[PDB]
């Protein structure tokens, strides 16, 4: 005799592995939507509330890939979201407002 | 949020019938749809006669207006030799100009969709399950069969036998608010002036503000350069400013103080409309050809200029 | 390919009920009982609370439900 | 790897494969919606946004959020549906979180997230468990339950042609998952069937065992009559007023509307048993192999006869013996059965 078993049954194939690098930071979001040094405290503290309560349940695992350092992409992206309008100018000579 | 779920979910069979076939599902989208979209005929085509519009009652820019739109800015500087007659016709500088695609000869049907008609039975204090409840029995009690409206249903304006059952009466701060509306729905232009001149009204003739015309008539319209008769000249115009005051004929609409208010009455449109309902015509039709075609029928229906009325801002959603 | 799972409608029977209030009936077996009509519900009528909220303070309480 | 679309290399076999390169991604990049937001409404935004990555991550889940679908389904080469069953079974590790900046008006934070997406061989929808019934054999004396080997555990039906698995390796994300299915045939006496082994039990007397089945049957298997149903042979039963068999009330079902099956129907099956397969299952005091579906004569014989044989007469229960004696001749001789009892009871 039978009974329905209406889950699906998925058969393996193969298993394919990832790592993704996600960068979070507030004063890029500040910049963008024009907030105030009240407002910049805020989404601060709001921001390290939710990124720190998954830093305290999740222990350390080593993954069998090379160093994100010594990536491109990820040295190209994190000059950009550190110093993308960043300048230095350099008078002729020293002369100021008069 | 709905993409997301969609992403990760296979479809499943589940063994009752279709949806389709349930009345409870075809008057429930045929309300979501076409509730308070309706057709109003005229007894035959004829539009609004005048492209200036005297209409003191609103406030002037010194909340936002909707008439604003259609306002006609003083400017001090103008080029050389610049008179109205050239760009806005009879129009009177710092009142109103009616564009010509509001005032087409040809047009014999307007097609609406909003709720800001209905008379004193619709109240927003009022819960939405309640509010459709109210408007489904009406719509069943003023209906036969068709989904012609009976004219008990109209205002007193639009047709003799009306008795405001589902539509109130526009009033005179409307066209402030909802200037289409008036525009293509009213029978008669009424005016309301304060300006030193109509309805033969001299300032001899009076028997903060007290008792004066908002705007008195100067010697005549005239420009002036110096060797630049092409960009920047100083402009004296043919009546007064209102930027200073802004407030005074809205003020006075209000009666807060006396002053020689002037109103005249001008026939566009004969009083014998005929009100067709979109949401009755989708159960009805729906009965016969089933939803999935009338429903799409319909829909393209309200596209029939090339902007679709739905989609419109609740207050300006009037079409002819 | 367009999957569509017949899961849970595999044995070519369906018993189905006209009220749920029927589902109490002594004489029933333990088995599955279907209710015959669909349920039809618009989200706009159900929440309440956005109705009388204005500008993105509506829209952000609408983000949270869905 | 170095690239994803070398997954689909069809001199690959089954393991893990790992692609070479990290993905590194901005969220201030990723949440456009936002960056058009002003003020604390752009703020209780991403609140938000933040909040639902976290309730992800602790059941092991991966937010499709901050990964480009067009993306992966162009690397993939897979359907539609595909994606779908591809994208609800995957599931994440966090293998790292670090601030990498703390003023009073500023932060900065890094999340390392490790996905293992398994990659579908073939996917089965209408699906039946087996569930085996047997019969009862009564055999010199004993009462017996006897049931069939079956080499598959699901029932498979799509259209029209039904398929028999067997699986291996199973675990459950959402979905049942297998490393191993193999397809076979059904039990039979022939070449093209399956030559599966039958075993037998001794059980209690009297036996009763009824099933009420969802549909609104009964499946009853039995040793002895009630309500007209016959005994040892097995039966899905049905009634058209409420009625008391076996000590419990079968009512009659309330009347269904009839929709497109999906049951299978399996091949027909004779199957022979030794004679005295009761003595055999008796003397085990275990479920004991007795036969195969597909098994000779000879072959079948030529299994407990040595066994058999040495349960000879004794001086200490020459009455006892006599009387199990006359039991196995019973059939066989029914004229030398009534003597043998007799000398037994003198
Ligand atoms: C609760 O749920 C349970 C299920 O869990 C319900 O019980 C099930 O109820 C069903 C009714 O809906 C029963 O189905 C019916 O079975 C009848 C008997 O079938 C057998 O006999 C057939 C005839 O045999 C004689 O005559 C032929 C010549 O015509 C001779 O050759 C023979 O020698 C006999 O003399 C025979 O055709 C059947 O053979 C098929 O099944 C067996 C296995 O059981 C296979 O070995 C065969 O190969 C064959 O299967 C294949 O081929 C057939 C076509 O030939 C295909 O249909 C199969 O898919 C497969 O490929 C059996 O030996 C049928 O008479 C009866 O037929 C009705 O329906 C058909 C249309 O489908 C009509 O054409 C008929 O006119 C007739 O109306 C029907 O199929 C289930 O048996 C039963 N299941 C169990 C496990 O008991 C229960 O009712 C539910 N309760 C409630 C309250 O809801
Ligand atoms: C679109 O259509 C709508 C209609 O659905 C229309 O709204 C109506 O607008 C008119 C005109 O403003 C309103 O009528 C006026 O109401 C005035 C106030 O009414 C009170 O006072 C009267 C008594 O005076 C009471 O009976 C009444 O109960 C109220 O208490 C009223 O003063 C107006 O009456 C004057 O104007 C009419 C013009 O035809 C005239 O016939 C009258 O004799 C009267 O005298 C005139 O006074 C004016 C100055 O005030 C002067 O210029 C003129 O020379 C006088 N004429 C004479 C002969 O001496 C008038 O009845 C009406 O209430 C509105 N209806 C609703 C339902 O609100 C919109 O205005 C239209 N919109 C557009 C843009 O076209
Ligand atoms: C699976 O299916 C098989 C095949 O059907 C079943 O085994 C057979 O069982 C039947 C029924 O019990 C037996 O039938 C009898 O056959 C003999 C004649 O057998 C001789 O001739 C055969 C010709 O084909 C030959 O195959 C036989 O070979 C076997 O036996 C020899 C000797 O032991 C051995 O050396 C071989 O290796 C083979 O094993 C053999 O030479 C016949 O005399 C019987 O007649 C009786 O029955 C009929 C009909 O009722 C009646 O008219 C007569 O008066 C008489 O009473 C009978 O027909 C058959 O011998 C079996 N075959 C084999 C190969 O064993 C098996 O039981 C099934 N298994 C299961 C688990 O269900
Ligand atoms: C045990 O098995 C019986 C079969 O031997 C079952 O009897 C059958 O049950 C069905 C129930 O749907 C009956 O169908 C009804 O038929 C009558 C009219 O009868 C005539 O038309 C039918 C086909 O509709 C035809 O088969 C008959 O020969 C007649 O010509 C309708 O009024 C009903 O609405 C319903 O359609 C079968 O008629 C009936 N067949 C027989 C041979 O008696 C019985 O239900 C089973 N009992 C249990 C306890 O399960
Ligand atoms: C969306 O905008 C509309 C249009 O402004 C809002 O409707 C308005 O709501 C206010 C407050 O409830 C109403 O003002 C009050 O009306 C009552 C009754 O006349 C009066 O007693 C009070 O003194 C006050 O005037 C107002 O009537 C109403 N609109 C109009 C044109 O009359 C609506 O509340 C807004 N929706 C929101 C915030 O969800
Ligand atoms: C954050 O604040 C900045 C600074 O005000 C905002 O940028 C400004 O955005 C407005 C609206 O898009 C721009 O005004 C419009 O500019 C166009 C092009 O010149 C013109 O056609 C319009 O008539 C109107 O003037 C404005 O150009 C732009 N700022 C400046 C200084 O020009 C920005 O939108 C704010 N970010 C938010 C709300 O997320
Ligand atoms: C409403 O009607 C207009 C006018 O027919 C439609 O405008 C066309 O839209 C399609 C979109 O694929 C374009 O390819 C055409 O070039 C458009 N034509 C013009 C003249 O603009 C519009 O799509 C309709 N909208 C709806 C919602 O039905
Ligand atoms: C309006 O209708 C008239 C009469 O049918 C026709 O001559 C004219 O072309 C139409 N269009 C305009 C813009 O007048
Ligand atoms: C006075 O008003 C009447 C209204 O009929 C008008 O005909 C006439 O032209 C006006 N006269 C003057 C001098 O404004």
């Amino acid at each position: 005799y039978y009974e329905p078993h209406p889950e699906p049954i998925v058969v393996k194939e193969r298993v394919l592995g990832l790592s993704q690098i996600l960068m979070i930071n507030s004063e890029n979001i500040a910049n963008n939507a024009n907030l105030t040094q009240e407002v910049k405290k805020l989404l601060t503290e709001m921001v390290n509330e939710e990124m720190q309560s998954l830093s305290d349940v999740m222990i350390d695992f080593e993954i069998p890939l090379g160093d994100p350092r010594d990536q491109e992409q990820y040295i190209h992206r994190k000059c950009y979201q550190e110093f993308a309008n960043c300048y230095l100018v350099k008078y002729k000579e020293p002369k100021p407002w008069p | 949020e709905m993409q997301s779920l969609s992403d990760v979910m296979i479809d499943f069979e589940i063994p009752l019938g279709d949806p389709r076939d349930q009345e409870q599902y075809i008057h429930r989208k045929c309300y979501q749809e076409f509730a308070n979209c309706y057709l109003v005929k005229y007894k035959e085509p004829k539009p609004w006669p005048k492209e200036g519009l005297i209409a003191d009652q609103c406030p002037l820019p010194g909340n936002r207006q909707s008439i604003w739109d259609y306002y006609i800015k003083v400017e001090s500087i103008r080029p050389a030799n610049w008179t109205t007659k050239s760009k806005y016709g009879q129009a009177r500088l710092g009142s109103f100009y009616i564009p010509s695609s509001l005032r087409q000869i040809n047009v014999s049907h307007v097609l609406f969709c909003s709720d800001q008609l209905y008379s004193k039975w619709y109240n927003i204090e009022n819960t939405i399950e309640q509010n459709e409840r109210f408007l489904l029995n009406k719509l069943n009690n003023l209906t036969s069969g068709t989904s012609v409206l009976k004219k008990r249903a109209l205002p007193k304006d639009w047709s003799s036998q009306g008795k405001n059952a589902l539509f109130r009466e526009i009033n005179v701060l409307d066209i402030c608010s909802k200037p289409e509306s008036v525009i293509l729905l009213n029978t008669s232009y009424y005016s309301f002036s304060l300006w030193e001149g109509d309805c033969n009204f001299t300032k001899d003739m009076i028997s903060p503000y007290a008792c004066r015309f908002w705007r008195s008539k100067n010697e005549k319209e005239e420009t002036k350069c110096r060797d630049g008769e092409t960009k920047r000249c100083l402009y004296y115009p043919l009546w007064d400013s209102p930027e200073s005051t802004y407030d005074f004929g809205y003020l006075a609409y209000q009666k807060n103080f006396p002053s020689p208010i002037c109103i005249e009455q001008q026939k566009i449109r004969d009083q014998d409309y005929e009100v067709y309902s979109l949401y009755q015509e989708c159960k009805i039709a729906s009965k016969a050809y089933g939803i999935d075609t009338v429903l799409f029928s319909l829909k393209n229906f309200l596209n029939y200029t090339g902007t679709p009325v739905n989609e419109m801002p609740n207050a300006r959603a009037f079409v002819g | 390919a367009k999957l569509r799972s017949m899961g849970y409608a595999l044995t070519g029977a369906v018993q189905t009920l006209s009220q749920i209030s029927d589902i109490n009936d002594e004489n029933l077996q333990q088995g599955i009982y279907l209710l015959r009509d669909h349920v039809i519900t618009l989200m706009e009528a159900t929440l309440h609370d956005i109705s009388v909220m204005e500008g993105m303070f509506a829209v952000q309480h609408l983000h949270t439900h869905l | 790897l170095s690239q994803i679309s070398d997954i689909n290399d069809e001199n690959l076999q089954q393991g893990i494969y790992l692609l070479r390169d990290h993905v590194i991604t901005l969220m201030e990049a990723t949440l456009h919606d936002i960056s058009v937001m002003e003020g604390m409404f752009a703020v209780q935004h991403l609140h938000t946004h933040l909040n639902h990555l976290k309730t992800m991550l602790l059941e092991r889940r991966i937010d499709w959020t901050y990964m480009s679908s067009t993306w992966l389904q162009q690397q993939l080469q897979k359907s539609d549906d595909e994606m779908k069953v591809i994208k609800r079974i995957a599931r994440s590790l966090v293998y790292y979180v670090k601030q990498t900046h703390s003023s009073p008006t500023a932060t900065a934070w890094e999340i390392g997230l490790y996905y293992e997406l398994v990659i579908p061989k073939h996917i089965y929808l209408n699906n039946w468990n087996v569930v085996n019934i047997g019969h009862l054999v009564k055999s010199a004396g004993q009462l017996t339950h006897v049931t069939i080997a079956h080499p598959y555990e699901i029932i498979n039906k799509e259209c029209v042609e039904t398929i028999y698995l067997h699986l291996e390796d199973c675990t459950r994300q959402d979905y049942v998952i297998c490393d191993v299915v193999k397809i076979v045939q059904p039990c039979g006496n022939s070449s093209d069937t399956s030559d599966c082994p039958v075993w037998a039990e001794a059980v209690k007397e009297p036996f009763v065992q009824v099933n009420p089945l969802k549909n609104g049957s009964y499946l009853v298997l039995a040793s002895s009559t009630d309500c007209q149903i016959p005994p040892y042979v097995p039966s899905i039963v049905t009634v058209n007023e409420t009625t008391s068999c076996f000590g419990l009330d079968f009512k009659r079902p309330l009347v269904a509307e009839e929709r497109l099956s999906f049951e299978p129907r399996l091949p027909n099956l004779q199957l022979r048993l030794p004679h005295l397969v009761g003595i055999i299952a008796k003397i085990k005091g275990i479920k004991i192999e007795v036969t195969s579906s597909g098994e000779s004569i000879k072959e079948q014989i030529e299994r407990a006869k040595a066994e058999l044989l040495r349960l000879d007469i004794h001086e200490g229960d020459t009455p006892a013996w006599i009387q199990q004696l006359a039991a196995a001749t019973k059939d066989v001789w029914p004229a030398a059965a009534s003597a043998l009892q007799g000398i037994g009871n003198f």
